RNA sequence: GCCCCUAAGCGUGUGCUAAGUGGAAAAGGAUGUGCAGUCGCGAAGACAACCAGGAGGUUGGCUUAGAAGCAGCCACCCUU
């Protein structure tokens, strides 16, 4: 589903430098 | 048979080691030593458009006249590095030749001619290793299949030779192996 | 399908897909390849779909090599079952591709149609692949 | 004028061609009666001399697997 | 009409257009005719 | 981070994108557009269009009910 692919993108910001807790 | 060397300009190296190399071939230089007789290695760049036109035209044994700091030097193309994904020349080995020098180097043999019409010709030696005159380096040996039948086995002794070229190579060595065109049954059970 | 007659060892680790393919990177038996560009576990099963893709398209008069061998055993366990309990028995048979590999090689008289059969086995595979000459 | 092939049979001997033109070699056929084929086939070809008319017969010999000798 | 992710000319007489920002196969055999969709 | 919500640039110079791409995704399909590089043909008239010729042995052998350039297999010659 949709939820897990959308969290897991937005470590892709310019801010988390590509990494976030919990992929 | 005889050679005239391609001029390329080279530059001594102001730095070696990989983070110099490339920034040389990003600027669109190539790296290479030349190194000889003489055991004297000198470190030069290259241009990367001018050297590649010049193994496209005469192939990868290419006789060179450098002109390093404006002395010109014969050089002959001993080895390329060419990554396997993007086909550029990485690194080129040069050595120092005079003229009238025997050397060792290995010709591309290609295969002319229509074999029998139900003759498929399957070449096991890409290349062979002969000795010519720096000069007198053949860029490419050809052997002709226009007629020999199933079961033929041209060896690299049955080749011609200009004068001067000597077979370094062992005569035993397969060239062209000659066989009757697989059926559809041997396709089938070839590989299974 | 190509399987080994035996091995050493029957439950291995995965092979690693990293680095570019330093051995078997040009073409050496045919006059047309098909080179990898991408890291696979091509199975044997693959393998055979390609070759006979190849086999169908050229009909006959030409000699398919196949460059790599699936020798690596990869396990699976039974299905519905829990971690644990030991590590499965062996199901499939891969070779490790990595980019610059030569796979598949084909002599043919007539460069179009081998072309046109290489094609038709590089959509039997998992990967990325380009059609390669002996020349450079 | 007759078919060319059907020539180059009654004059070989045989009553079926090769299946196989150069994998078989059904009969030979001399040169001579080869020219008496183009000869007889004059009023039907586009040679100028019966050397090339020969020629043409040689190439239907050709097809259809009849050694010309 | 055939609709694709794949359009590919099945004889010499089919065109590949782009109409409307889709890829389409027009040709005089309408068996041919197809969209990528 | 700097159009307004919302502190600070609807900043300056040179380009690219037409998809709201930017502001999710594969194998694969594809005359999208830009930049760079190999190679072909062309003022001895090329590429597109239009006028005319495109043929004779011959329905090339074999297979077949049949197979005449155009199920299939082998060969793929010669002449004006
Ligand atoms: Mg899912
Ligand atoms: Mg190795
Ligand atoms: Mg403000
Ligand atoms: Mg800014
Ligand atoms: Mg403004
Ligand atoms: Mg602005
Ligand atoms: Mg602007
Ligand atoms: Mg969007
Ligand atoms: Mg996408
Ligand atoms: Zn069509």
């Amino acid at each position: 589903a949709k939820r897990g692919r959308k969290k897991r993108d937005r470590k892709h910001s310019k801010a988390n430098h590509g990494k976030r807790p919990n992929a | 048979t005889a050679n005239i060397p391609n001029k390329l300009t080279a530059n001594v190296r102001t730095r070696t080691g990989k983070g110099a190399s490339r920034q040389a071939r990003r600027d669109g230089k190539v790296p290479a030593v030349l190194y000889g007789h003489g055991t004297d290695p000198q470190h030069l760049e290259l241009n990367a458009r001018d050297f590649a036109a010049v193994l496209r035209s005469h192939g990868t044994n290419a006789i060179l006249t450098l002109d390093i700091e404006g002395t010109e030097q014969l050089a002959l193309t001993k080895a390329l590095d060419v990554h396997p994904i993007r086909r550029n020349i990485q690194h080129a080995d040069l050595l120092v030749v005079q003229r009238g020098e025997k050397v060792t180097v290995e010709v591309t043999v290609l295969v002319e001619g229509d074999a029998t019409p139900g003759t498929l010709v399957t070449q096991d030696a890409n290349t062979i290793e002969i000795e010519a005159e720096a000069l007198s380096i053949p860029e490419q040996l050809t052997v002709s299949v226009e007629g020999v039948e199933a079961g033929t086995q041209i060896t690299a002794g049955q080749i011609s030779l200009p004068e001067g070229v000597n077979l370094i190579s062992d005569p035993e060595l397969l060239v062209v192996n000659v066989v009757e065109a697989p059926s559809a049954e041997a396709l089938e059970e070839e590989g299974a | 399908m190509l399987i080994p007659r035996k091995v050493k060892h029957r439950k291995q680790h995965h092979p690693e897909q990293r680095g570019i393919a330093s051995g078997g990177t040009s073409v050496s038996f045919g006059d047309y390849g098909i080179q990898a560009l991408e890291h696979a576990y091509i199975t044997n099963r693959q393998i055979e779909s390609a070759r006979i893709a190849i086999n169908r398209h050229i009909k006959r008069g030409g000699k398919v090599w196949i460059n790599i061998f699936p020798d690596r055993p990869l396990t699976k366990k039974p299905a519905e079952t829990r971690m644990g309990s030991g590590k499965g028995s062996p199901e499939w048979w891969v070779a490790n591709v990595k980019p610059g590999r030569v796979l598949f090689e084909l002599s043919y008289p007539d460069e179009k149609t081998a072309r046109d059969a290489l094609t038709r086995a590089i959509h039997k595979l998992p990967i990325k692949a380009r059609i390669v000459t002996r020349e450079e | 004028t007759p078919p060319a092939a059907k020539l180059l049979l009654k004059a070989a001997g045989v009553q079926k061609g090769s299946g196989e033109p150069h994998k078989t070699k059904v009969a030979k056929v001399t040169w001579d009666q080869v020219r008496e084929i183009a000869e007889t086939k004059k009023a039907d070809l586009n040679a100028n001399d019966i050397d090339a008319a020969a020629k043409i017969i040689a190439g239907t010999a050709r097809s259809m697997g009849i050694t010309v000798e | 009409m055939k609709v694709n992710p794949s359009v590919k000319p099945i004889c010499d007489k089919c065109r590949v257009i782009r109409r409307h920002g889709r890829v389409m196969v027009i040709c005089s055999d309408p068996r041919h005719k197809q969209r990528q969709g």
